[PDB]
């Protein structure tokens, strides 16, 4: 990007920012826990009971 | 949200020296509202006519090639059966109920809408998927032509060149007995033929249009009913504690202060819209029919 500029000849540039986009560590945040809105089920079949 | 606005209606666009127009299958709209019956068969022949503005007189269409027209009043009410045309000159300005009256190669689709419950039009078969009243399926019960004041002494004058040049294409069936060639869905249902009383039925106009039940679901206290399920977790299905009708209701209104009440509306706050053709005599502006059934919300 520009960190000075004053006319199309005269201008400084530096690199941008590094920014590491990844997952979170243990795959945080992929998965709805604690939650009564999105819950989700282990329940048996016969017996439906979560 | 409840499908009841946008619809086919299939309206002619072209003109190629006419012998074969391309008839181009098209969707309809009308914006959302509390309407009535009365109001809405207005602005529901604007929803016809709005892309006859931009498509339509853009290509070079005759004026009088509106396709589609949601009618209210019966025609052939002054019409003996003696003479073919209508006695008085003028079709009788009074609604009985509202229909389509259409032209050729031009039909009009109710499959993902819910308006024909909403115009008293249905089905006798509510399970078969989807149905177009299209041109030659209400065969039978074309809307006559009529007599002019003069000359009816001496000449029985089927003429269409009074309204400003639109042509009524009247027909020739038989020798000096004479049809148009639109086609009311009134005169096809009592219709000396039939074949439209097969698969058709008269109703009440019904405003609501029959909603769907409502359904009553919790999952966390109760017990499931017979055959539901726990486990499915989505918005779409769930097991069921009760179902009962949509709180929709209709309120009633008649009087003797009908159809006059319109022109004299139309006199005031000062309108050329709904009313774009005055003078045509099958595209005027529709009559009221003499009750309107306004559509509440009581609490259930």
């Amino acid at each position: 990007h520009f960190a000075d500029f004053v006319d199309d000849r005269r201008a400084t540039a530096a690199g941008n920012r590094p920014n590491y986009i990844g997952f979170r560590d243990n795959f945080i945040g992929m998965m709805y826990y604690n939650s009564g809105s999105n819950t989700g089920s282990f329940s048996s079949q016969t017996q439906q009971l979560n | 949200f409840f499908n009841s606005n946008s619809f086919k209606a299939l309206l002619m666009s072209d003109k190629t020296d006419p012998a074969n127009p391309v008839y181009t299958w098209f969707e309809l709209s009308i914006p959302e509202g509390d309407y009535t019956v009365g109001s809405l068969i207005d602005m529901l022949n604007n929803a016809v006519v709005e892309n006859y503005l931009e498509v339509g007189r853009q290509k070079g269409v005759q004026i009088s090639d509106i396709g589609v027209k949601f009618d209210t009043r019966n025609f052939s009410l002054g019409r003996d059966p003696l003479t073919s045309l209508v006695t008085p000159g003028n079709y009788t300005f009074k609604a009985f109920h509202p229909d389509i009256v259409l032209l050729p190669g031009c039909g009009v689709d109710f499959t993902h809408s819910r308006i024909n419950n909403m115009l008293g039009m249905r089905k006798r078969f509510p399970y078969e998927p989807g149905y177009v009243i299209t041109y030659e399926d209400l065969v039978g019960g074309n809307i006559p032509a009529l007599l002019d004041l003069a000359k009816y002494p001496g000449e029985t004058s089927p003429v269409l060149q009074d309204p400003d040049g639109n042509s009524y294409h009247v027909e020739e069936v038989s020798p000096k007995k004479w049809q148009t060639k639109y086609r009311s869905w009134c005169l096809a249902y009592n219709s000396s033929q039939g074949t439209l009383k097969s698969e058709q039925i008269l109703t009440v106009p019904d405003i609501t249009g029959g909603l769907g039940q409502l359904y009553w679901s919790l999952p966390d206290a109760f017990k499931p009913p017979v055959t539901f399920t726990n486990n499915t977790t989505d918005i779409s299905t769930q097991p069921v504690t009760g179902m009962h009708l949509f709180p929709l209701s209709q309120r009633i209104v008649y009087n003797t202060s009908a159809v006059y009440a319109q022109l004299v509306e139309q006199m005031t706050n000062n309108t050329k819209v709904f009313n774009r053709f005055p003078k045509n005599a099958i595209l005027m502006q529709p009559p009221y029919d003499t009750t309107q059934w306004i559509s509440e919300n009581v609490p259930y």
